[PDB]
């Protein structure tokens, strides 16, 4: 089967600047090439075809070209929106896509606003409390995040998970989720959670005490 | 609105068997061969299987062959395919595509929004539903916890509410099940005049619910 190796695996990019991105086929695939744009939560998008041919509505930012075993895609004047990976495709014998190039958007530094959530009564009847704490709207994505519960520091009963980048403003956003048992979480009090950022001076704790 | 829409994915045991279906509309779907495209977890984009519009050439990537088969019905504007001997490495959401226009010219232009598979053992369960409640500019949201399979989509006063919305991806808990929150941030003014609903939907187990966020 024909191998597509794809360069750089990833790719930070400032807005209005150009990145190009490489393909590399095992053998010649003549010129039935293609790139793809797949942002996530969508369907793929065809931007080039033939190697060097826009697809309908593609800008002229995207310009392909190669032969044989060699390709390149370069992007233009990007945008907040051009977050996405992207795929070449050989469609000179069926077809088979490369390993895909991520694509992130470098913007300003941009520091977490941060929220916490205390459980729901609703979710204490199941005798579980989760506690979650919200970093918004941050950039870059590096984020630490220590829970204290009466000023006792928590390991190993957090998870964390972070959004995709977001297309109009190029930040992230991360919910950290403190899980305890409705016993656990009624011995004490003070819930917080503290967060470090690049864009921060010093490190933010948001609070509460169970029950105000 | 040239539009595919897949059906058929579910939850099915290793070694088991699936069937998945894409229904056209919109266009002749006659003219046009057709290519089923997945994506596993934390993977790329894999071409699995195309049928040329007249069925005269069908192809199959090689870790499918004898496992997968592809088919077509011109009649119901329908492709097929047939999953055998499913195996963990299957587990992905599975997009059909439109390929070539008869044998004439690559176009690949249109896809659908993909139908999930999970090779699993495990059972299906839907997901509780708990408000996060909000205390300038406020945050709130819903918790989505203790499900399975994923995927659940979230949206906020029922697709009305799009800007400051975070849907977070899943986390795999120690328990096996996902669970994840959908948050937004909206102005503190509007806290007690707007009314704020998440909506969320897990087809796997016919789960809908409507939660409204409100301030304790
Ligand atoms: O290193 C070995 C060589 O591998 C490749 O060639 C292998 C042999 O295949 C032929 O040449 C290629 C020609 O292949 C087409 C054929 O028309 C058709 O028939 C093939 C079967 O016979 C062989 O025993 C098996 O390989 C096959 O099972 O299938 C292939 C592929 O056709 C589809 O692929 C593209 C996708 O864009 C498209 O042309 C066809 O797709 C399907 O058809 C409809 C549209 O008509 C679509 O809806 C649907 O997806 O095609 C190539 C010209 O581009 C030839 O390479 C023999 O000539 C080879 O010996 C190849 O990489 C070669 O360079 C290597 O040397």
């Amino acid at each position: 089967e024909i191998v597509m190796t794809q360069s750089p695996a990833t790719l930070s990019v400032s807005p209005g600047e150009r990145a190009t991105l490489s393909c590399r086929a095992s053998r010649s695939i003549r010129s039935a090439l293609a790139w793809y744009q797949h942002k996530p939560g969508q369907a793929p998008r065809l931007l080039i075809f033939g190697a060097s041919t826009r697809a309908t509505g593609i800008p002229a930012r995207f310009s392909g070209s190669g032969s044989g075993t060699d390709f390149t895609l370069t992007v233009s004047s990007i945008r907040s929106e051009d977050s996405a990976v992207y795929y070449c495709q050989q469609y000179d014998f069926w077809y088979t896509f490369g390993q895909g190039t991520k694509l992130e958007i470098k913007r300003t530094v941009a520091a977490p606003s941060v929220f916490i959530f205390p459980p729901s009564d609703e979710q204490l009847k199941s005798g579980t409390a989760s506690v979650v704490c919200l970093l918004n709207n941050f950039y870059p994505r590096e984020a630490k995040v220590q829970w204290k519960v009466d000023n006792a520091l928590q390991s190993g009963n957090s998870q964390e998970s972070v959004t995709e980048q977001d297309s109009k403003d190029s930040t992230y956003s991360l919910s950290s989720t403190l899980t305890l048992s409705k016993a656990d979480y009624e011995k004490h009090k003070v819930y917080a959670c503290e967060v470090t950022h690049q864009g921060l001076s010093s490190p933010v704790t948001k609070s509460f005490n169970r029950g105000e | 609105q040239v539009q595919l829409l897949e059906s058929g994915g579910g939850v099915v045991r290793p070694g088991g068997s699936l069937r998945l279906s894409c229904a056209a509309s919109g266009f002749n779907f006659e003219d046009f061969g057709m290519s089923w495209v997945r994506q596993a977890p934390g993977k790329g984009l894999e071409w699995v299987s195309s049928i040329s519009w007249n069925g005269a050439n069908i192809g199959y990537v090689d870790s499918v062959k004898g496992r997968f088969t592809i088919s077509r019905d011109n009649a119901k504007n329908s492709l097929y395919l047939q999953m055998n001997s499913l195996r963990a490495e299957d587990t992905a959401l599975y997009y059909c595509a439109i390929d070539w226009y008869r044998d004439d010219y690559y176009k690949m232009d249109v896809w659908g929004k993909g139908t999930t598979v999970t090779v699993s053992s495990a059972s299906t369960k839907g997901p509780s539903v708990f408000p996060l409640a909000p205390s300038g500019t406020a945050a709130l949201g819903c918790l989505v916890k203790d499900y399975f399979p994923e995927p659940v989509t979230v949206s906020w006063n029922s697709g009305a509410l799009t800007s400051g919305v975070h849907t977070f991806p899943a986390v795999l808990q120690s328990s096996g099940l996902y669970s994840l929150s959908s948050v937004v941030t909206v102005p503190s003014s509007s806290l007690g005049t707007q009314t704020y609903i998440c909506n969320v939907n897990h087809k796997p187990s016919n789960t809908k619910v409507d939660k409204r966020v409100e301030p304790k």
